[PDB]
């Protein structure tokens, strides 16, 4: 029986021994999986909150782990007020560890208590505490509550700004503190203020870790709050062509990959032109391969029709088609094939044979080595020539002939 | 697509019975299939639609050229059977 | 709980930094290379900055081979002019290693932080020795008492071994059972009181620094 | 107003890329519908115009997907409705046009004409879909005459703003209308099928102030499992 | 990479086919 | 023959058989006719032609050069193939270094093959190559020349050890590479600082830097173990003076430097309008409120120290006046110090 | 209780 098993693991949490008590606490998610009944999940969560209120910090951490593992079941408790109140009663503990665990509880419960103002005030007060674990837990709770509540976000944006430009805050806690601005995707003026703060923040703290974290949270804000995307793309391209560090360029590359995977239609022709110009004058194959991966992701979408003779993208694809790196060759062949099968202009008749012979050269390079990385480029090339044969029928004879000669 | 092809095969045979044995006057409307981009994924599908087009063209060409008790009607339908079964 | 709540996630900044920086595949970083960086008689702090700043990006499972080189060179970190960032980073790496290998790590760190006047000064401190007498962890180099990143480590080991001695004494009591509960409780209470008293004596502004 | 500028930019991106392949057109319409839905979820005062334009682009996407079906590549006797998609598409476009016309407060004549144009396109698509599955000649002739009557009613009602719909469905119908009265109804169906694919996508004049008609009921409060008991045959 | 390769993408092994493989493989 | 089939290919199935033979030889090398093909190509290019035929049919020419480069890279110990290939590439570029050719993929592939091969050599001395790079930066632009010289200097620092550093020359070279925005700046800094860099980076930061300032800030954080430990005058000029990266350096110095360094800094900062008052008061306020000091839970100053504090606060007030809110904000610090 | 300040708000069940 459900209630019989509930009593069976309920008798263990007055055992006095901490081991059987943590036993009793951590058996709860299995009970929630077996018996998803709201009147029973309610009673289980209320007594979990009671043993959270009276237990030590390890029991509180066990309750926190249970709450994290049972996030989909805590929307069906419906005695929210007294449960949250008896958890919240030990925000007033003088123990900073207990305060940190309660902040992690509030952040874990932020899906079912948005606009709960005493929780917001506790997070705001604990963000200025002198204990590192409490401040980290307050940052975690603020990140959770900013995602679930816009009234929390509008004031906490100003607070996080003022404690980022506050130099008493150390650099590592600043690094943990930047991605709160990712959840500013509630209001247009809120996202604009967050973008202004991030623009001042990148040039104010030009550290490599700072620019990685700030650019990634700026692009997560731009992807979530959709009216930020062209300026974010042009900012990423500017930081890809100007910032000399390889890590910053690598984040710019993977970030433009994310933005091309999400919203390829919002790329302008100038953005593709700037990315191509970045791929021309780079000396590193590790960055050129990533840039060509972004351009090959863009090539399989409608961004080519927005981009469109022989342009910088075509010249770049021809140059990267004949490259000693197999990945760069595969990406250039993919761009050439997508351009060839995308439209039927007069200019692509010349590069059709270029795509065919680049495919054949990639086949003769990727077949005799049996490397694990060679098979991926071989699969890319063979998929590209399948697409070339299907999209344009007449030249399939040469593709079949070179496959037979390579076999 | 294979199940649809079998269904279209027996539908073709039923229509070939109707349009030139039972009632050629009531049947044989403007059933001109808009054969544009024949995006047939398999060779079997290509053979089936080629057979369908050939049989439909024969039925339309032999709609009212003969009396409903005809040797050409039985021959064209009964060879449409062979054309349908020739493809494995 | 302090050794467990540090595993709780904050904002995803660490996974991001690991993904964007550990992929540099500059595989020169190794326990041998870090040991050579420490063992330079003209010691350079810049190289050990670079190595341990790279080490902070590593996961706890892949920080295991660096435990010996990180612990056994902690005596050099007290040598009157070691930068605070080196000590803070070493404390961070020790806290990371504490989540996956604490029973070994405490023994290695206790053996590392001896005064080392003699050749060994009892380098054979086992786990059993520290569970028998947790106050061994307070018999350190005595320069650690003004090194807060090593006070963090030694207080962690002191709290851990004070907790472990209770379980060890209960296990020894049940094994030798084949009253003594009162004597065990008195021993535990006196042990914690002695630890608190020694900790408070560490807090005193000693007369060498007074004048 | 960055949100209004983005909405205008996305709409003109849809309008200016109406020369692509059907797959690319479907991809662009899906992207812009998703962006307009999320913009409506973000800017509250633009939510009504966002889902208004989203429903219009959904109508156009359904029309494009219905016009690119596998049933046009098979003959009329080989057509089978048990795997049909366009018949549901025409009904969906009708429902979306009614939803567009009547659950939006800020509509005017300059939007009602495009709404009724899309309704006419949906009626033509349903006419061709029903003509695929009909073997008799007189019911096909019947609703072909009904559709031409509807087109005549549309040209009579909306004759003022006819010179704004260049190259659309209705004006290209009006060019071939004297042929359309004198044409055999199967040829009418064929020319309609070939002329929907060549019809140009229209433009929506954006209203200044427009909101969705929203309704929520709170007093029934459908979250209590307690039954509401009464005597059989009496009233509650 | 054929999209309709039966032998390829054998991650979705059925029940009858798996038993058939186990029966006709080691023989 | 060989030259017969080169005249058959570029001015087509024989090219595929040629491609297959090259693939066969590379397969045999990695497991257990290339040199003859390269010799035939060299002897054909020595006689003045084919370069326009290979330019128009670049999709038969570039795979052959790619296969030759792969064979050159797979056996670098086979000396003679690499040198002959290098002369072939240089002669091919020399025939293609013409104004009107409408060069495309073939020219770029030959250019990158030359940059991969000829720049791999080690230049003789660090000082001479660094002076050559300084001159190449100093003429006008020389981007291909700058790229070749920085590749040579990178190879020299990777292989050879240190030389006559001449830190003014290093500073001038780094400033020139920053002003021309060379993509090899990070490699050059890494190779320079792997084998007094504090003075060089501080003098570079104290001087436009633009987007390259972040790399120098990262190096200054990383090569200097503390923030103000070596040549402290430049670091006090970096931190407190009348820079966009300054708050990051202040945030470092408040938390990375030791207590004697912080005490010496506040002594020299308090005990002339040399220092910026806003950064000075912010640094003092953050130094009082270090979270390590207050974890789990008041600094005495001398007479002239407190005096210098109060006219520093006054100077901050007048440089803000160019209202009383910032004076009220600075009041808690003067209350805490007194 | 040692975990709560004397001036901390009381908990009323």
């Amino acid at each position: 029986d459900a209630n019989s098993a509930l009593m069976e693991l309920d008798k263990g949490l007055r055992s006095g021994k901490l081991g059987e008590q943590c036993e009793a606490v951590v058996r709860f998610p299995r009970l929630f999986q077996k018996y998803p009944f709201p009147i029973l999940i309610n009673s289980a969560f209320l007594k979990l909150a009671d043993v959270f209120r009276v237990g030590n910090n390890f029991l509180r951490l066990c309750v926190l782990k249970v709450t994290q593992q049972s996030e989909k079941h805590l929307e069906k408790i419906l005695n929210v007020d007294e449960f949250v109140k008896r958890i919240f009663s030990v925000i007033h503990s003088n123990d900073p560890v207990a305060r940190a665990i309660t902040l992690r509880m509030l952040g874990s419960l932020a899906s079912i208590i948005p606009e709960r103002k005493n929780a917001h005030h506790s997070i705001r007060q604990s963000l200025d505490s002198h204990d590192n674990v409490e401040v980290e837990a307050a940052v975690f709770a603020a990140a959770n509550f900013s995602a679930q509540s816009k009234d929390f976000a509008v004031g906490i944006c100003n607070k996080i700004s003022e404690m980022i430009q506050g130099l008493a805050t150390p650099v590592d806690l600043k690094l943990k503190l930047i991605p709160i601005l990712q959840h500013m995707h509630h209001d247009a003026i809120l996202a604009s203020s967050a973008r202004q703060l991030l623009q001042q923040l990148v040039t104010s703290y030009p550290s490599t870790k700072m620019v990685i974290v700030s650019l990634h949270t700026f692009t997560l804000l731009a992807a979530s709050s959709l009216v930020d995307t062209p300026k974010q793309i042009q900012l990423l391209l500017q930081y890809l062509k100007n910032d000399p560090r390889k890590a910053v360029k690598r984040l710019a590359i993977q970030d433009l990959k994310l933005l091309a995977n999400k919203t390829p239609h919002t790329w302008s022709r100038e953005n593709i032109q700037a990315l191509c110009e970045c791929a021309l004058q780079t000396p590193y194959d590790s960055l050129k391969l990533g840039m060509l991966s972004v351009l090959s992701t863009l090539s399989g979408t409608i961004a080519i029709k927005h981009y469109f003779r022989s342009s910088d993208l075509v010249k770049l694809a021809q140059e990267c088609c004949y490259h000693n790196n197999r990945g760069i060759a595969a990406h250039g062949v993919r761009v050439l094939t997508n351009i060839t099968v995308s439209c039927q202009e007069k200019d692509l008749l010349a590069l059709e044979q270029d795509a065919v012979f680049g495919l054949e050269s990639l086949l003769v390079l990727c077949s005799q080595d049996d490397s694990p990385g060679a098979q991926a480029t071989l699969k890319i090339a063979l998929n590209c020539m399948v697409k070339l044969a299907k999209g344009r029928p007449h030249l399939s004879q040469s593709v079949v002939e070179t496959l037979l000669t390579q076999l | 697509r294979n199940v649809e092809l079998q269904q279209q095969s027996c539908l073709l045979i039923s229509h070939a019975i109707e349009a030139l044995i039972l009632d050629p006057e009531s049947a044989s409307f403007q059933e001109y299939g808009s054969t544009g981009t024949a995006h047939a994924d398999s060779e079997y599908e290509r053979r089936m639609m080629s057979v369908y087009n050939h049989v439909l063209e024969e039925v339309e060409s032999l709609n009212r050229k003969y009396t409903p008790v005809s040797y050409m009607h039985t021959a064209c339908l009964c060879n449409a059977i062979i054309a349908l079964l020739k493809v494995p | 709980v302090d050794d467990w709540i540090c595993e709780e996630e904050i904002t995803g900044t660490d996974a991001l930094l690991r993904r964007m920086l550990l992929t540099n595949n500059a595989k020169n970083h190794s326990p041998k290379q870090l040991q050579e960086a420490f063992s330079a008689v003209p010691v350079n702090n810049t190289q050990v900055m670079q190595i341990i700043e790279h080490l902070t990006l590593l996961s706890a499972s892949e920080l295991i081979p660096y435990a010996e080189v990180l612990t056994s060179n902690m005596s050099q970190l007290l040598n009157s002019g070691v930068p605070r960032r080196i000590l803070q980073t070493v404390n961070k790496l020790w806290m990371v290693l504490n989540t996956v290998m604490p029973r070994r790590l405490w023994v290695m760190t206790v053996n590392a932080l001896q005064p080392s006047i003699k050749f060994v000064r009892q380098q054979k401190y086992t786990q059993n020795d520290l569970m028998i007498d947790p106050l061994i962890v307070l018999r350190c180099d005595q320069r650690v008492h003004r090194c807060p990143p090593l006070m963090d480590i030694t207080l962690h080991m002191l709290n851990g071994y004070l907790l472990a001695s209770k379980a060890y004494l209960s296990a020894h009591l049940k094994e030798t059972e084949q009253t003594r509960e009162e004597l065990k409780n008195a021993l535990l209470a006196a042990q914690d009181s002695a630890a608190v008293q020694i900790l408070l004596e560490i807090c005193l502004p000693t007369e060498e620094e007074k004048a | 107003d960055p949100s209004q500028q983005f909405l205008q930019q996305s709409l003109e991106r849809v309008y200016s890329l109406q020369h692509l392949d059907p797959q690319g057109a479907q991809e662009l319409l899906e992207f812009t519908i998703r962006d307009l839905q999320r913009l409506g979820e973000l800017q509250s005062e633009l939510a009504g115009v966002a889902d208004f334009s989203a429903t219009y682009l959904r109508c156009q996407l359904l029309l494009i997907k219905a016009l690119q079906e596998k049933l046009w590549n098979v003959a009329a006797p080989l057509y089978l409705k048990q795997s049909d998609l366009a018949s549901a598409a025409a009904k969906q476009i009708m429902e979306e046009t009614y939803k567009m016309e009547f659950m939006y407060s800020g509509v005017e004549n300059k939007q009602v004409v495009i709404i009724h144009h899309m309704r006419l396109q949906a009626k033509a698509l349903q006419l061709i879909v029903t003509a695929r599955t009909t073997r008799g000649l007189d019911p096909l002739f019947g609703m072909c005459e009904k559709f031409l009557q509807e087109v005549d009613f549309f040209q009579r009602y909306f004759i003022a703003d006819l010179p704004h719909l260049q190259d659309s469905f209705v004006d290209k119908l009006l060019d071939l209308m004297p042929r359309l009265m004198t044409s055999k109804p199967a040829e009418v169906v064929k020319i309609l099928q070939t002329m929907l694919r060549q019809s140009a996508f229209l433009h929506l004049p954006l209203p200044e102030q427009i909101h969705k008609a929203s309704a929520t009921i709170i007093e029934p409060a459908g979250e209590s499992d307690n039954p509401l008991r009464f005597t059989s045959g009496l009233v509650v | 990479x054929x999209x309709x390769x039966w032998x390829x993408x054998x991650x979705x092994x059925x029940x009858x086919x798996x038993x058939x493989x186990x029966x006709x493989x080691x023989x | 023959d060989l030259a017969g089939m080169f005249l058959q290919i570029f001015p087509r199935p024989v090219a595929l058989a040629l491609q297959q033979a090259l693939g066969q030889e590379l397969a045999r090398v990695v497991q257990g006719i290339t040199v003859r093909v390269l010799q035939a190509l060299a002897t054909l290019l020595s006689s003045p032609a084919l370069v326009m035929s290979m330019h128009r049919s670049h999709f038969l020419a570039c795979p052959l050069l790619r296969q030759l480069c792969q064979y050159q890279r797979c056996v670098p110990q086979d000396t003679g193939f690499s040198s002959l290939f290098l002369k072939v590439l240089l002669q091919m570029l020399q025939w293609l270094d013409s104004p009107g050719v409408e060069g495309g993929p073939l020219r770029a592939q030959l250019r990158m093959l030359a940059s991969q091969a000829s720049a791999g050599r080690r230049l003789s001395d660090v000082r001479g190559g660094l002076l050559r790079l300084a001159e190449a930066l100093a003429f006008r632009q020389d981007l291909e020349v700058v790229s070749s010289t920085v590749r040579a200097v990178i190879a020299t620092l990777r292989s050879g050890e240190q030389c006559s550093v001449e830190p003014d020359l290093i500073s001038k070279v780094l400033q020139g590479l920053i002003e021309v925005r060379s993509p090899h700046l990070e490699e050059l800094l890494t190779a320079f600082f792997s084998a007094k860099p504090v003075v060089v980076v501080s003098s570079l930061l104290l001087q436009r830097l633009g987007p390259s300032s972040g790399l120098l800030v990262d190096w200054l954080e990383m090569l200097d173990p503390e923030v103000v430990s070596s040549c402290p005058d430049l670091q006090l000029r970096l931190l407190f003076s009348r820079p966009s990266f300054r708050p990051y350096l202040l945030t470092l110095f408040t938390h990375q430097s030791s207590w004697p360094t912080l005490h010496q800094c506040i002594r020299v900062l308090l005990g002339e309008q040399r220092f910026d008052p806003s950064a000075s008061l912010d640094f003092l306020w953050a130094c009082i409120h270090v979270p390590r000091i207050w974890q789990g839970r008041v600094l005495r100053v001398q007479g002239p120290e407190l005096i210098s504090l109060v006219e520093l606060i006054l100077a901050e007030a007048e440089t803000r006046s160019q209202a009383c809110s910032l004076i009220q904000a600075r009041l808690p610090l003067l209350l805490s110090c007194c | 209780s040692p975990s709560y300040s004397p001036t901390s708000p009381s908990y009323s069940p």
